[PDB]
């Protein structure tokens, strides 16, 4: 996320419906891109999200 | 100055606070003679009590 | 005491009682003004001045000499700009009238309370022969209104 | 991650910091030897903001301890939780200021501020990206106020756009421990105004009147007052130290809390924490100025400052800007304007 | 001191409806400054301010003084509580920040375009605004007490302004609301400084400066002088005087002791005691 | 008198104040007299915390003894003022003050007013200054004379073996940072200390040593031929001065803004990388960045991916020193970056000592700034060596700044005493007595020296005065035979400004002390 | 219970109050009377902060003492009023007040009312003033030798007399450099433009007065020049950096390019600011606020030297010296506000510390005084002595009159009053003479400090003043003989004597009117 304070500002209903699906799709794309290189184990020094 | 002296002192007997406020009133209304009025009032009170000790 | 600086005698006084505020606009609902360009900063001040001046001119149009303003503890009932304008029109201003003696005042001098500028008409005013502040020698000041054309039973 | 270093100056500052760090360490599982024996790793998500990790597993606080007299460091080292600090972070002189603002700001401070600035450089070199400073001091002393203010100015020069917060104690209304307290307080507020983002004014008598009546049992010394102040500071900084439903550093509180830059003084509270921009500050300053003038009109104790290098007009400028601050605070209420001076003369004629 | 007091009281007589004249004492300022002997106390035909000039770059003597009295602070403008600034286009930021520093300037010029030399203010004056007075060659005094401003404005013929707005939408400053004084000086007295305004033209005014050995002495003299001022005021207002030293008490005692005989009751004793107590 | 007004006051009247002052001055000199000379003894000082300090310096000893006296405070302040200007001569000052007061008391106790002795002091001071103005020796100030002066000033703090090591370093550094004008500027000699490798390894480096290293694991530890870039521009995440916040719509906008918020620093890093590629085309030379502000892990990663060594938060004064040593330009912005701004260094490397890191910059062309590297096994050892180094540097600088140097070992004091004894017949009145007193005080410097070497004061002093009376050679004490020796030929040299300042200060303070009538403590006990 | 009327107030009345007041005044006078004349001895005092004051000045002694009796407080206050009004004579006023109060209890104990004594003292003060004005001597202020003589005669009593010919010169120069006439006809010798800087070390003979000013500052960046020959100086009251406003400003951004854009505009701001300075082509920039690093970069590119965080007082003195004026907005900077009256700017090291000198001014109206010496206490005493000397010089410049010293004026006035008193009748004749004979305590004290026979010297001097023209005879305070002040050359300004007599007599009048004391009345 951004270092400066950031807020998700919505003005219509469709954005409100689509936000969570957008986040989930982005996270899936990132994980699959990492996995496609052949890595079997990931080691991190911070929090892991659900 | 009678008013200043009586204002700077601390008093608690009501019969003396009456005279202190008398001096303050004399200062406010006129601005002079704030020492003579206390003397006059005290002497009047004393001479009246001398009569009231007799059955007057 | 009178908030006006200079006027202490009114002969043939016309008196009105006010229950609204001569200040900047403020809706009972949460309001705020957003500025995003440099012209709006001057425009806000100009419109504020015009808004106050309009109310003062409306008050003057009816012939009022003495104004009574009831106490308000949520918004300012009389700002410096309004007081300056009222002084420029030779109107004596008295503020901070308690909320519990309004009935006595209305019964005495025959005023009718006004809670809206649209209802400030020449028929809601009372008439008195003299309105003036007196100064006791050292104990302070006082304000007397005497010679009411329509006297109540007080 | 966005580290903060903490600076303590003076006897009162040292006493408060020694308990602030004690009450922080028990929250994160640190031991008086520096090791860690906590259970929940939620304590380690934001541990690096206040502790620097050394080789071998120890954690050392990001703290610098400063005073002009070696009396208080000996107590701090000999006291509880006084052996986790870095031994090279103790800076002290040999004489002391003796409750003189001028000596702290001009004579004795100038030959020691360089050591503090050389220690903060090494403490800042070890953090990836610092975000600000914490300062604890007093307004009624010589080392706490004058030297602390000089240090604030120097830090502001060296570090341009980093945040700065202070936790300053203030003189009490009906009791003044020092004869020259108004002078020190007035001369320190002048440069607290323009060199800090927020100030957390703490009063001694107000918090002192809680142990007798609310705590139901005390005849105490500075002791538990200090512990209560430390608890207040921990309740303030829990947002920085811990993650929650909505975490926010002190800047993210200030931006919502400070609309106008120069009105940045607060009054705390505690209900087991409350922080408020109550304008009851305007009552405190109105008192201090009231004392200042009363002494300055008589030129009392002035030669003790003039001999150190200060000029007579510095007091005049300080009091002028104190009056400016008081008027700026007063212009926000429009209700205290009703209490104008009662008119005494009788000239109320034509106009 | 009797001559000083009589002159000071006569200098304050005001012109009422003319039914009766009035003498508003305590409109004459009294200032204390220890130093020379008490015979060096001075009466000033004008007014004296316990204030100093705003900046050390200003002039400290004006020969023909045009005075403008103000009742508001000359500082860079800030929007009120209701108004706030929200920026979505960065290009519009800079022009905003200039305006805050320009509005107040546009006011000062309006005051200085009419030839005003001395400006008195009950509020503060920013250091950014002192430079305009410094360049124009003018004196500015800040943090003036309200009552002093009222007395100065009444004496010199000026008009007190809490704002520049007129009966239209705009702000103007006219030359008809300026007072005129024949001299304005900054004087030095025993290591401090104060301001003299001499020979005001609308009305006569007075002030007194009291010199003494130390502060206790000067305070006692001020308290003493107040009594004489009040006595002279009472004598002028009511045209009657009475002897002193005890003539009144003796005469009243004799008269009341004689008059008590006619009552012939128990009030006779009380009247006699009143006479003896006098 | 003051007791009737303040019952709690403390007073000391005419004959008691003088006794108090004399007693305290003698008490101070009785302790400080064991330091004088190369044969003085060493003191150990332990504070409340338990830290240990071994010392022989007069100023340190004065400021670390547990004393509460007013006139002791006066004398300590005088010693501090002498030290801060000259840096040498803080024991002789106290000794001469004490002896002057004792000699004055010797005559005052016989019914003589102190003003006569004061006038005698003034006349004797003028005569002594005139004599010192003609004893001095002017020379070229070559390397050998400076070696002699530095060694003389250093053998009184450390033993001979370490003094022979410190002398060369001090003289070489002072000669290295000197121009033929523009008087010598210290602060161009950095004193760094490392705790290992027993102190005979103290050295001089014609470069710089910095107490911090590279913060990325993938940076090169040794560079053989390097360009030096010195800057104080910030490569940290920076925010707008005015309040600001991000308002996005979904995840993709959030990502766009996240990558957008870094360009202001990526531009600076790209400027540095472009300059490095332009200058160091082939991977044969090096590039080193010394910064006074912070550097992010992102910027560290970007720089290290190219082969750049970067240091963050160097000290402010180094901003000058590097520019005088490496020979570049210290810059605040990157909008004009060019190859003239770069300096050159012939070796850059790193050394790890326990928990700490050091960086060495060496092999510069003509460095105008050098470093004195202190070494030793303890901490008090390093502190003592640091004090000795300060004394030596000040001595050499004062020798160069003046065009003259004065013979030592006490010869000049004997000469002044003999010259003053024959001047007192000319003056009139009882003031002669005062002159006599002054002369005797000037003999406190030779006596103590002899008494520190195990000889007898009076017979050795008589032997010294036997010469300089038949052969006018400037003769002083030989601290291993007790026989007179010609100080100049042996190689014992003293500074001229030190002696002049010492005479002035001692006379002024003794004169002001002798005229104190009564001591008063009648004010507020505490400022509370 | 405890029936009371005044809550533990303590009241005293009667003759005991008068005796106590007089005794307290005499006790105050007794502490000081050993410090009058050229043979005075010093006193060392300890303040509540641990310092030391080794001094000889009467006010410096009295203001360091805590006391309870109100009469002592009145005496201390009159001492400080004398110090503030004229700057000299704070010892003789205390002794004179003590003597005049001492010679009154003799009449108070002989059933004489205080008002008679008050009237007699007030009558005698006027004759004292007239006789003082009668024997005055005018002085020509364009003769430098006479002014040096007056200053020397003023400082032969203090500790810097050993360097008198030095100090005198210093003082004179300083005053002559601050006398200043401006709009109108108001002339001033204000002493807030003559700053005294003390640097321990060196020798006292190196003290001097600079034609310029001296500050404890250094260049902001090392590459700035430390030696400029004929600089042009601009003085700023503002900060050369980007700051926040006060109108509750916030920014909301949604586009990628805005953030960086904003961060650029700040820098652009700085640039134009610097340009508005470079358009005037100066060499030195002095500001009371901070300076940003980007501004330093631009100024160095323009070959400028910058200093930061100078005090307002120092900026005012620099403006008065070099001839510039202070500016707070660079956009309104003109050519008339650039100071071109300086002649050198140098930056030196004085004992491991950097100092900035602005010297060789064409015609400065402000100066600085640089003192060197053994330690802090000696320099503090030298500072006090220099203050005394400069105040005396200002007094003589504002009122060119002189009266003899050494006790000639006291004996002349006493003889005049004694001769005048034999033309009066009534009781007031006896107090009227008393004050006259109270003026002889000044010569007597001098004799006692010299170590001579007061009983014979005083009567010889009294016999000498009886003759027709011997108004200038006095006591030589160093040997103990009678000598004419014409040849010895001890003259003092008339203002000091007038103030001394007035303050002493008025203090006696004030203290003679008390009759009772009330204490502990809770404000
Ligand atoms: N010259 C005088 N001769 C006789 N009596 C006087 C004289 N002056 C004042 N008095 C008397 O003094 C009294 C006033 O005393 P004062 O101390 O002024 O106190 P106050 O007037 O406040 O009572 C008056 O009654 C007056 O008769
Ligand atoms: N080799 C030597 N032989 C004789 N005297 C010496 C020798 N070395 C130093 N001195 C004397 O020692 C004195 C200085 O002693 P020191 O302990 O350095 O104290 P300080 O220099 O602080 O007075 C000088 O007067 C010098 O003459
Ligand atoms: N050489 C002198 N011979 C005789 N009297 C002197 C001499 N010098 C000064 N005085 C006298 O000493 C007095 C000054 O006293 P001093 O001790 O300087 O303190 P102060 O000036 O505060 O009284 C003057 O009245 C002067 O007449
Ligand atoms: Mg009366
Ligand atoms: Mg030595
Ligand atoms: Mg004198």
């Amino acid at each position: 996320i951004t270092e400066t304070k950031g807020t998700v500002l919505i003005k219509t209903a469709e954005e409100l419906m689509n936000f969570s699906k957008g986040e989930e799709n982005l996270m899936d794309a990132q994980v699959k891109a990492i996995a496609d290189t052949g890595a079997n184990v990931v080691v991190t020094g911070g929090k892991v999200a659900d | 100055d009678g008013a200043t002296i009586l204002k700077l002192l601390e008093v608690e007997h009501p019969a003396a606070k009456v005279l202190c406020e008398l001096a303050d009133l004399q200062d406010k209304e006129v601005g002079d003679g704030t020492t003579s009025v206390v003397i006059i009032a005290a002497e009047l009170l004393k001479n009246a009590d001398e009569l009231v000790k007799q059955k007057i | 005491k009178v908030s006006n600086s200079g006027i202490t005698r009114v002969e043939k006084a016309k008196i009105g009682l006010i229950q609204f505020c001569l200040s900047a606009p403020k809706t009972d609902m949460d309001n705020q003004i957003v500025v995003s360009d440099y012209a709006q900063m001057d425009r806000v001040l100009r419109e504020e001045r015009a808004y106050i001046l309009n109310l003062v001119k409306q008050i003057k149009k009816t012939g009022c000499n003495v104004l009574l303003i009831q106490k308000s503890i949520l918004r300012d009932a009389l700002s410096d700009l309004a007081l300056h304008f009222l002084n420029k029109m030779k109107i004596m201003v008295i503020k901070d009238i308690e909320r519990e003696d309004i009935e006595f005042i209305c019964k005495t001098i025959g005023t009718k309370p006004v809670a809206h500028i649209d209802q400030f008409t020449a028929d809601m005013l009372g008439s008195a022969e003299l309105a003036e502040e007196v100064n006791l020698n050292g104990s302070g000041k006082l304000l007397k209104i005497t010679g009411c054309a329509s006297p109540g039973k007080t | 991650m966005r580290e903060i270093v903490h600076i303590q100056a003076g006897q009162c500052g040292n006493q408060i910091g020694a308990k602030f760090w004690e009450v922080i360490s028990d929250e994160h599982g640190i031991d008086p030897t520096g090791t860690y024996h906590g259970d929940s790793d939620l304590q380690l998500d934001r541990i690096s903001v206040y502790y620097n990790e050394a080789t071998g597993g120890k954690y050392v606080p990001r703290a610098i301890l400063v005073d002009l007299e070696p009396g208080t460091m000996d107590s701090v080292r000999s006291g509880p939780f006084g052996q986790i600090f870095r031994p090279d972070n103790f800076v002290f002189g040999q004489s002391g200021a003796g409750n003189n603002w001028a000596k702290g700001h001009y004579t004795e401070g100038a030959e020691l501020v360089d050591s503090v600035l050389d220690v903060v450089r090494k403490e800042a070199e070890s953090c990836d990206c610092l975000q600000g400073f914490q300062l604890t001091h007093s307004l009624g002393g010589g080392t706490g106020s004058g030297m602390g203010t000089l240090l604030i100015s120097k830090i502001r020069e060296e570090y341009p756009d980093r945040i700065m917060n202070t936790f300053s104690v203030v003189p009490s209304p009906k009791v003044s421990d020092t004869v020259v307290e108004p002078y020190n307080a007035t001369l320190s507020v002048h440069q607290l105004v323009e060199n800090t983002d927020e100030t957390y004014c703490i009063d001694n008598e107000a918090l002192y009147d809680i142990c007798f009546r609310t705590l139901k049992l005390t005849t105490p010394t500075y002791g538990d007052l200090n512990h209560l102040v430390s608890a207040t500071m921990s309740g303030v900084t829990t947002c920085l130290r811990f993650p929650g439903q909505l975490n926010a550093d002190l800047r993210k509180l200030a931006v919502n809390m400070v609309p106008f830059p120069r009105l940045h003084f607060f009054m705390p509270g505690f209900a087991p924490t409350f922080i408020g921009n109550s304008t009851a500050i305007q009552e405190l300053f109105k008192r201090i100025s009231e004392q200042f003038t009363a002494m300055f009109r008589r030129k009392a104790f002035l030669h003790w400052y003039t001999g150190e290098g200060m000029d007579e007009m510095e007091f005049t400028e300080a009091e002028s800007n104190m009056n400016d601050l008081v008027s700026e605070y007063q212009q926000y209420q429009d209700a205290t304007a009703e209490e104008e001076e009662d008119f005494g003369e009788e000239a109320e004629e034509e106009a | 001191f009797a001559n000083m007091v009589v002159d000071a009281v006569l200098a304050i007589k005001y012109t009422d409806i003319r039914g009766q004249p009035r003498y508003p004492v305590n409109s004459v300022n009294i200032l204390k400054a220890h130093g020379r002997s008490q015979m060096e106390s001075m009466l000033i035909s004008g007014y004296a301010l316990n204030c100093v000039v705003g900046s050390q770059g200003m002039p400290k003597r004006i020969v023909n003084a045009k005075i403008a009295c103000l009742d508001f602070s000359l500082q860079k403008t800030k929007m009120k509580l209701g108004v706030q600034v929200v920026i979505t286009d960065p290009e519009k930021l800079d022009q905003i920040r200039q305006r805050e520093s320009d509005i107040t300037k546009e006011r000062i010029q309006k005051i200085l375009a009419t030839g005003a030399n001395v400006i008195l203010t009950t509020g503060g004056i920013d250091d950014m605004c002192l430079k305009y007075f410094v360049e124009a060659g003018a004196m500015a005094v800040r943090r003036v007490l309200k009552r002093d401003l009222k007395r100065i404005a009444k004496a010199s013929g000026a008009t007190i302004l809490s704002t520049l707005a007129n009966l239209e939408g705009e702000e103007t400053f006219e030359a008809a609301m300026l007072g005129q004084a024949e001299e304005v000086v900054q004087e030095r007295i025993c290591d401090d400084e104060l301001i003299l305004i001499k020979n005001t033209k609308a009305r006569t005014s007075a002030s007194i400066i009291l010199r003494g050995a130390n502060d206790f002495m000067c305070d006692e003299m001020e308290r003493s002088l107040h009594d004489a001022l009040c006595v002279v005021k009472r004598v002028l207002e009511s045209k009657s005087v009475v002897p002193g030293g005890g003539a009144v008490e003796a005469a009243l005692s004799i008269y009341l002791e004689n008059y008590a005989t006619s009552m012939g009751s128990r009030e006779q004793l009380a009247i006699a005691e009143f006479a003896r107590s006098l | 008198a003051v007791k009737t007004l303040n019952p709690k006051a403390e007073v000391a009247r005419a004959q008691a104040a003088l006794a108090v002052n004399i007693s305290a001055a003698r008490g101070l000199q009785d302790v400080l007299r064991t330091n004088l000379g190369p044969k003085g003894t060493m003191k150990m000082l332990v504070s409340g915390a338990g830290d240990i300090k071994l010392t022989k310096d007069g100023n340190v000893l004065l400021h670390e003894m547990q004393i509460q006296h007013p006139t002791a405070s006066l004398i300590a302040k005088v010693a501090t003022a002498q030290d801060d200007i000259t840096g040498d001569g803080t024991t002789s000052n106290v000794l001469i003050i004490g002896e002057l007061l004792k000699q004055a008391d010797l005559y005052i106790s016989e019914g003589l007013h102190p003003r006569i002795i004061t006038e005698g002091f003034e006349a004797a001071k003028e005569k002594a200054l005139q004599f010192l103005e003609e004893v001095k020796v002017s020379r070229e100030m070559d390397r050998e004379t400076l070696i002699d002066v530095a060694r003389t000033s250093l053998r009184t703090k450390v033993h001979a073996e370490l003094a022979d090591v410190l002398t060369e370093a001090v003289v070489d550094s002072i000669l290295a940072i000197k121009k033929q004008d523009e008087p010598i500027d210290l602060f161009m000699i950095e004193i760094m200390e490392m705790k290992h490798k027993s102190e005979t390894d103290t050295s001089l480096i014609r470069g710089l040593v910095l107490d911090h290293g590279a913060r990325h694991p993938d940076m090169k530890k040794r560079v053989e031929d390097a360009y030096i870039l010195t800057c104080n521009v910030s490569l940290e995440y920076e925010k707008t001065e005015v309040n600001s916040g991000f308002f996005y719509k979904s995840a993709e906008e959030r990502e766009k803004l996240v990558k957008a918020e870094r360009k202001f620093i990526e531009d600076r890093v790209k400027k540095i990388i472009e300059l490095k590629r332009k200058v160091c085309g082939d991977s044969d030379k090096g590039f080193v960045v010394i910064n006074q502000k912070g550097i992010d892990p992102f910027s560290l990663d970007a720089l290290s991916k190219e082969g750049i060594v970067a240091l963050r938060r160097a000290k402010r004064r180094n901003m000058e020193r590097l520019t005088l040593a490496c020979g570049g330009v210290a810059l605040n912005s990157f909008d004009d970056l060019s190859p003239d701004c770069l300096g050159h260094a012939g070796l850059v490397y790193e050394y790890t000592l326990g928990e700490e890191k050091f960086t060495f910059i060496e092999k510069c062309n003509n460095p105008r700034s050098v470093t004195l590297l202190i070494k030793g096994p303890n901490k008090h050892t390093l502190t003592q060596i640091k004090d000795a180094v300060r004394d030596g540097l000040r001595a050499v600088k004062n020798a160069i700044d003046d065009g003259c140097v004065v013979p030592g070992a006490g010869a000049v004091e004997v000469a002044m005493a003999e010259a003053l004894i024959k001047h007192k017949p000319s003056v009139k009145g009882r003031a002669q007595l005062g002159v006599q007193a002054f002369a005797d005080a000037l003999l406190i410097i030779p006596k103590v020296l002899a008494q520190n070497s195990g000889f007898d004061l009076q017979e050795t002093l008589v032997k010294i005065q036997a010469e300089h009376s038949e052969s006018g050679q400037l003769v002083g004490v030989d601290l291993n035979t007790g026989e007179p020796m010609v100080a100049a030929e042996v190689g014992v040299w003293d500074n001229y400004c030190v002696k002049k300042q010492l005479l002035h200060s001692c006379t002024v303070i003794a004169t002001n002390i002798l005229l104190v009538d009564e001591i008063m403590r009648a004010g507020m006990s505490f400022l509370k | 219970p405890v029936l009371v009327l005044s809550q533990n107030t303590k009241r005293e009345s009667g003759r005991k109050v008068q005796s106590g007041n007089i005794n307290a005044a005499k006790t105050i006078a007794d502490i000081i009377r050993t410090c009058l004349g050229p043979k005075s001895m010093m006193k060392m005092l300890l303040d509540p902060m641990g310092g030391i004051v080794m001094t000889n000045d009467g006010n410096a002694i009295l203001r360091e003492i805590q006391v309870q009796h109100p009469a002592a407080k009145s005496m201390i206050e009159i001492s400080r009023t004398q110090d503030e009004e004229v700057g000299d004579g704070t010892t003789s006023v205390i002794i004179l007040a003590g003597e005049m109060l001492s010679v009154a209890e003799h009449f108070l104990e002989q059933q004489m009312h205080p008002t008679v004594v008050i009237s007699a003292y007030r009558k005698a003060l006027d004759d004292m003033i007239s006789t003082l004005k009668k024997i005055s001597i005018p002085v020509d202020i364009s003769d430098s030798d006479m002014m040096l003589n007056i200053i020397n005669s003023s400082i032969t009593t203090k500790a810097i007399s050993r360097w008198s010919s030095l100090a005198c010169n210093i003082a004179l120069d300083a005053v002559k450099m601050v006398q200043f006439e401006e709009n109108g006809r108001k002339e001033i010798d204000i002493k807030k433009y003559a700053r005294v800087e003390k640097i321990p070390g060196g020798i006292i003979e190196d003290s001097c007065v600079l034609r310029g000013v001296m500050i404890n500052k250094d260049v902001t960046h090392p590459r700035m020049r430390r030696y400029i020959k004929n600089p042009r100086i601009v003085l700023l009251d503002s900060s050369l950096e980007y700051k926040k406003g006060e109108s509750q400003t916030d920014i909301e951004i949604t586009r990628e390019e805005d953030f960086t854009r904003i961060l650029q505009m700040e820098e652009e701001y700085i640039q134009q600011l610097c340009e508005d300075i470079i358009q005037l082509k100066p060499d030195v920039v002095i500001t009371e606020k901070g300076i940003s690093d980007l501004a330093q970069h631009y100024l160095m590119r323009a070959n400028i030297t910058a200093i930061r965080r100078v005090r307002k007082t120092d900026n005012n003195r620099i403006a008065r010296a070099c001839g510039a004026r202070i500016v707070s907005r660079p956009e309104e900077l003109r050519e008339d506000d650039v100071g071109t009256g300086a002649g050198l700017l140098e930056i030196k090291k004085i004992g491991d510390e950097y100092f900035t000198f602005i010297t060789d001014c064409k015609d400065p109206k402000a100066c600085t005084i640089l003192l060197r010496g053994a330690s802090k206490e000696i320099l503090s005493e030298v500072e006090r002595n220099l203050q005394d000397a400069m105040q005396v010089c200002r007094n003589v410049l504002l009122d060119p009159q002189l009266v003899p010293g050494g006790g000639a004026s006291e004996m002349a006035v006493a003889h005049a009053l004694t001769e005048k008193s034999k033309a009066m009748t009534g009781v007031e004749q006896w107090p009227y003479r008393a004050v006259a004979q109270a003026l002889e305590v000044i010569p007597r004290t001098l004799i006692q400090n010299c170590g001579a026979s007061t009983i014979r010297l005083l009567t010889s001097l009294r016999a000498k003043h009886t003759q027709e023209n011997c108004e200038t005879w006095g006591v030589n305070g160093e040997t103990g003989t009678l000598v004419d002040m014409k040849e010895l050359g001890i003259w003092e300004p008339l203002a000091v004597k007038l103030q001394t007599y007035k303050t002493a007599v008025e203090t006696a009048v004030l203290l003679l009117r008390i009759d009772d004391i009330v204490s502990g009345h809770k404000k």
